[PDB]
């Protein structure tokens, strides 16, 4: 009587196959108008920031704002190649994921920046825990495309000896963390590391990587709830792609609010940043960086981008989302616009573009070619049967023994 | 009448089958809606009952099982998704301190008649987190009724079963024998459902009851427990041994139907246990241990079981963690030997 | 050389045995000073609230600002009541503690009007999912004292059968939720509750309790992201007593932030308000009670109080924390505050205060004896070892029945 | 020299002697800092070596070990503690599929040096969430390493050995035997460390090497294999029902001593399993399994095994529930008959 029945809310993308997404929903803001806090800032006094946008690339290519200030391009020239040759390789393993030459691949198409911008802005000795998406750092700090390509085909030269699924990375050496299968325990791992690294007196520091479907997961708030606690050295990354598989952002939690909001209402600086915007990324990575360094507690930033791609080659998403979607996005092309820009401010060219991106391909169809002559999935040419009881422990504890010789 | 499924398709079904059946019926997960499950094993079931009985859930197992626990407290029947099994431990306190003693912690006040189900096996390149087998996390849990069909009908039968079961029912799910039955042979390519056994699922509602295991291969010469995927590598693996051993596959792993068992191996007199998850502790450590006390004297041999080996599952060396027909057969005869 | 050793931060309480706890940390706010929203208020209009303090009694014991309206003096008194019984019930159960009739025992000193208080703002169908030490609700809900002392002694009456420890009641007549030892878990538990009945199209609400501690686990999280996503009908109420055993909140991520405000960054509506100012516990619940049940979403509540006595009958306050501590404490004692204000607008004496107390000491005398008649410790009268096997199942599988006979 | 301490102080003098030997040990967990621990097993450290080295932490098991992992990553040898084992759920995830599989997901790239310190084990009117063994959710898992010592001695030597060791420790603390050794009789009161035998510890540095069990009470009648507070209630129970029987402490569940193991049984000829954990799937499972592998033809009757009943733990019936010295015995003899 008094009283209506309850009722389920359940949220739905504005956008479904055959129709057009509505990308209203984004509390976007034009270059230049979001003001860069001091690296000492209170978290409080970030609220605003996190419910706004970053950016320093506007419509026309042109830099805008305090973001915009002591940006070297040189340091943009080896972001663009940067995103240049992530995306090439990620077109080539895609191919070779089709040919059946590889079990497995993702793309990381329209996330290029982010990834290569916060790398080229630590050091290598900055310890980042990525996901399955930022390929991007690898390159980034230049990864042998060799190794890289043999882990994805499983050869006897993959140095993780087969026992990984393709693009399980684990470069230590280029401060690139083991990536797990399993969602969101990377981002409180990387809190850990930092706490180790304040408890050494030392100065290097975390970046820990999630995407906007993960957050949900419950090392996400373990992640905030030490980082703020503690005040680790670490710079947690919340990638916001709009998706996780085929769920619409909004079932995360996103609808109207938020992911950087979230480090506020946990006390930690907070930041929601244009993830298209190489030189945003770079500025805000690089702030966040200094704020870390510096002793002045973990940031949070969140950053606004697109899953260009599916999610990977055993998705498809012309069975929830429009297929023009990424045409419509507001924040463009990362590669796209660092070029316009670039170009207009006398440090790439048409010409320049073309050459580079004709080079990426080359040493990727050569590292392909090198990487093959160790094995494929038809050649049988895969790691020993014997190494894989090795490392479970670090001694071959006895039942493995019995286990290999029964081999 | 009838209609030819396969596992993904009869799993569906009984989805169909119960939110019809029952108001009280519920099924969501990590993209179970609208897009209708990664292995589109929830397909159509949002557009026809609603965002109301089917929807898409945020990516948290927990979240996942304890709104589930809830749920049933307030008296809903819960069917839920985990996309993998190697993702069901963020949900490990939800499922072993909360659903499994929510009846008997209560003294049967609130109640928890749930189904999980988690697709799980190897067999595909899944690597570490793509294809383990976590059944022995669950049947050690005092309260859980685990369950893991081998073919369509039965994929149909025992989960309207298990939905309707008043006890917590962790619904096992094989992936490799999602598109049609796998014996383990790599390099004759699989072949679907519609050209084997047991395809036939019929349209309607029907139960195949648990606690209830079934002889796959009828022998005298060698028992043989397993269940999933490794049901039709016995099958074969007897076949290339020559040896009459006699298939029983579970269906339920725990409660299990101990007279069957106890039964195959008294005529008998020897039995090999075979699943894909690691040695140690694994579930076939308890099937050892029930068939060395209610089969002691009647036993001619020591009893032998071929499992995953005690590592994670790799990736390229797939064919040679997975017991296939080769490694199992070759226990067939050390077993049959004197 | 250009960057100082980073360094652990541990926070730690002002104040320690031995010295004055410095309750400036509190984020307190005067009587009447916060406004109160229309129930359909957006969560993000909520900011400021979660940052500051709902309160209506003042110093001198009156009601000031706009949460005091529309308050029942009967409401109030059955309050007094709740409270003055759940005390005195605390009290006579500690002493049985030590006089070894009892096991365990856990004592909700200076915190009892927080869940008499909401109990009685929501009817007896609303389901409440409490955490151990909400057994006011209990008392607000006149549930019989002899099964609960039964409960406490596991007698042959009591109605768990022994199964479970002393004080994790299960009360579904009284919407009072089987309480688990596990944390949090609860949390989570009761958006599914509510969730249940948007499904149903019905009209009952889920109250959820948890303590400051114990919002660092993970299924916090978890229920605050459920919550928001599907806009479910319930009340997540945060029991922010300073304390979790030894442990100060600022552990618990309490430092420079509340946890309200957390409710905030999750897209929910949130309110901070004292926990020992009964009608403002009253009107603050009610206002989440009408919020939820009228369908425009969860309420997040962080109550501050204070945990006047030990953790548990097994911890020790002196070793970690000022003994002399609740007497400083700023929002004072519940029971002698509502004594303050009810007094002064006619509607209680220190006649009635004394004759109810006097009458709930008999009552919960004449309970523990009347329980004692079916067992204690001592008495080896306790549930069959028989029914030891009961309800793990809904039926007694095999295996359980030859366990049973084995015995 | 050497001083008489209980397990409390033991544990707590081999934290004090590692935090003092390894600048990379660390402490902390919840109310392990100021405080001391719930249990007092970390009193003073914080006091004599710093916030930095022992501290509290947040209410967050997966946030404990989580960080504890990285930190391990980096460089640090992490020892963190899990108030009680009921609690230990929420970190599975972090547990098995991280911590376990570091090591060999990288190939040796980064490591897990951590030590996982839990309270475990009943018989203290704990209830369901206050005395389980959930021993057996871990040894079933591929990486990792469980202990549990059963006297003061071995209590500080098994722990200070289980925190260099390199791989990652389940280290299990039987609470009921933090004060003093337990038989199981609740009517004679107990009695401390003091007055029994194995209290004398050295206060330095020194070891007890994993993988290796220990007899308690040689015997040539039955070979008894347990750990914890059966250990003790294993030798009482022996000398009530008169059996020679040979009480084997396995200190290392996994991996465990195998040899020491099927020798005992080897000579004895009969063997009978007993630990506190639910039956089904529990440590004894793979016991069993493992005897009736290694030693099937010198076994001269069905392995018995006495453990806790299917159910979760109750707090009124605690001492029908707990294998005393009564249940035990009476197993001691069924398995010496003919
Ligand atoms: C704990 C866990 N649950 C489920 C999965 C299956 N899964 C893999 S990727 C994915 C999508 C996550 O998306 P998001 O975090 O947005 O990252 P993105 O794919 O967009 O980079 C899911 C649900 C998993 N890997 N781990
Ligand atoms: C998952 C889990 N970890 C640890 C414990 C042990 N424990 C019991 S009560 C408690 C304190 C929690 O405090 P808080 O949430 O502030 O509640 P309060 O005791 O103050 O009401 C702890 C750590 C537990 N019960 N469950
Ligand atoms: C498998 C592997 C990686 C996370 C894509 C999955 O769970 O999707
Ligand atoms: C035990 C029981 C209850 C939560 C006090 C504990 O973990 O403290
Ligand atoms: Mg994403
Ligand atoms: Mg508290």
């Amino acid at each position: 009587n008094e009283y209506a029945p309850l009722r389920l809310h359940v949220p739905e993308p504005t956008g479904r196959p055959g129709c057009q997404t509505d990308f209203s929903y984004l509390r976007l803001n034009d270059a230049g108008q979001a003001r860069k806090p001091p690296v000492d800032v209170d978290a409080a006094d970030t609220a605003d920031l996190s419910y706004s946008l970053v950016r320093v690339l506007d419509e026309q290519g042109d830099a805008q704002g305090p973001w915009a200030e002591d940006i070297d391009p040189q340091i943009l020239r080896q972001g663009m190649r940067a995103m240049l040759k992530t995306r090439i390789f990620d077109s080539r393993m895609v191919v070779a994921q089709r040919q059946k030459k590889m079990s497995f691949y993702m793309q990381s198409l329209g996330e290029e920046a982010i990834g290569s911008g916060q790398a080229l802005a630590l050091n290598r000795t900055d310890m980042c825990f990525p996901t399955y998406r930022q390929q991007s750092i690898l390159m980034a700090r230049d990864v042998s495309l060799v190794e890289m390509i043999c882990q994805l085909l499983s050869n006897e030269r993959d140095p993780l000896k087969g026992r990984q699924l393709p693009i399980m990375y684990s470069v230590r050496e280029a401060g690139f963390f083991t990536i797990s299968g399993n969602l969101a325990t990377q981002f409180v791992q990387a809190v850990g590391w930092a706490m180790a690294s304040a408890i050494k007196g030392d100065t290097k520091i975390a970046s820990a990587w999630i995407g906007d479907g993960a957050t949900a997961e419950s090392d996400f708030h373990t992640a905030l709830t030490f980082a703020h606690v503690y005040r680790a050295p670490v710079i947690l990354n919340v990638v916001n792609n709009q998706w996780a598989i085929s769920t619409f952002q909004a079932i995360a939690g996103g609808e109207s609010t938020t992911f950087a909001g979230r480090g506020v209402g946990c006390g930690i600086a907070s930041l929601r940043v244009d993830g298209n915007d190489f030189v945003a990324v770079y500025a805000a990575s690089r702030w966040a960086a200094e704020r870390a360094r510096r002793g002045l507690g973990p940031s949070l930033i969140e950053w606004v981008t697109y899953r260009a791609g599916p999610h990977s080659t055993s998705d498809d998403p012309s069975k929830y989302r429009p297929a023009d979607d990424w045409s419509h996005f507001p924040l463009g092309d990362p590669i796209a616009r660092l070029k316009q820009h670039l170009i207009k401010i006398g440090h790439w060219s048409e010409e320049e573009h073309q050459a580079t991106t004709a080079e990426f391909e080359a040493a990727v169809i050569a590292a392909q070619k090198e990487a093959e002559q160790y094995g494929t999935l038809a050649n049988g040419h895969i790691p020993s049967a014997a190494s894989m009881f090795e490392d479970v422990y670090k001694e071959m504890p006895d039942h493995l023994r019995r286990q290999r010789q029964e081999l | 009448a009838t209609t030819t499924m396969t596992m993904i398709q009869a799993l569906r079904s009984a989805m169909d089958v119960m939110l019809e059946r029952d108001d009280n019926v519920v099924v969501y997960g990590q993209d179970v809606g609208y897009f209708g499950g990664v292995f589109r094993c929830t397909e159509g079931l949002q557009t026809k009952y609603g965002k109301s009985r089917v929807f898409d859930a945020p990516i948290s197992e927990s979240g996942i099982v304890g709104t589930a626990v809830g749920m049933g407290a307030y008296g809903l029947r819960p069917v839920v998704e985990i996309q993998f099994a190697d993702y069901f431990y963020p949900a490990s306190d939800q499922i072993v301190s909360e659903m499994a003693r929510l009846r008997y912690r209560s003294a049967g006040e609130f109640i928890a008649p749930l189904t999980l189900r988690m697709p799980c096996g190897g067999g595909i390149y899944g690597g570490q987190t793509h294809s383990q087998s976590p059944e022995a996390m669950f049947t050690q849990v005092c309260g859980l009724r685990t369950v893991m069909p081998s073919n369509p009908y039965d994929a149909k039968g025992l989960l309207i079963a298990s939905i309707e079961c008043d006890d917590p029912v962790i619904f096992l799910e094989p992936k490799r024998l999602y598109n049609g039955p796998f014996d383990g042979h790599h390099d004759r390519p699989v072949t679907p459902w519609s050209k084997h056994p047991h395809s036939a699922v019929p349209d309607g509602y029907y139960t195949v009851p648990l606690d209830k295991a079934a002889i796959t291969r009828p022998g005298n010469d060698v028992s043989v427990l397993t269940y999933g995927t490794t049901v039709y590598v016995a099958q074969v693996a007897a076949e290339e041994s020559g040896v009459d051993a006699e298939v029983i596959d579970l269906r339920s792993l725990w409660p299990l139907d101990l007279d069957t068992i106890v039964e195959s191996v008294k005529k008998t007199g020897r039995c090999v246990v075979v699943h894909e998850a690691t040695r140690t502790c694994g579930f076939g450590a308890e099937l050892v241990s029930l068939v060395q006390e209610h089969c002691f004297h009647h036993l001619e041999a020591p009893i032998e079981r071929v499992t995953g080996w005690d590592t994670p599952y790799p990736h390229a060396q797939e064919w040679a963690y997975f017991p296939g027909p080769s490694r199992v057969g070759a226990a067939l005869k050390k077993v049959m030997e004197v």
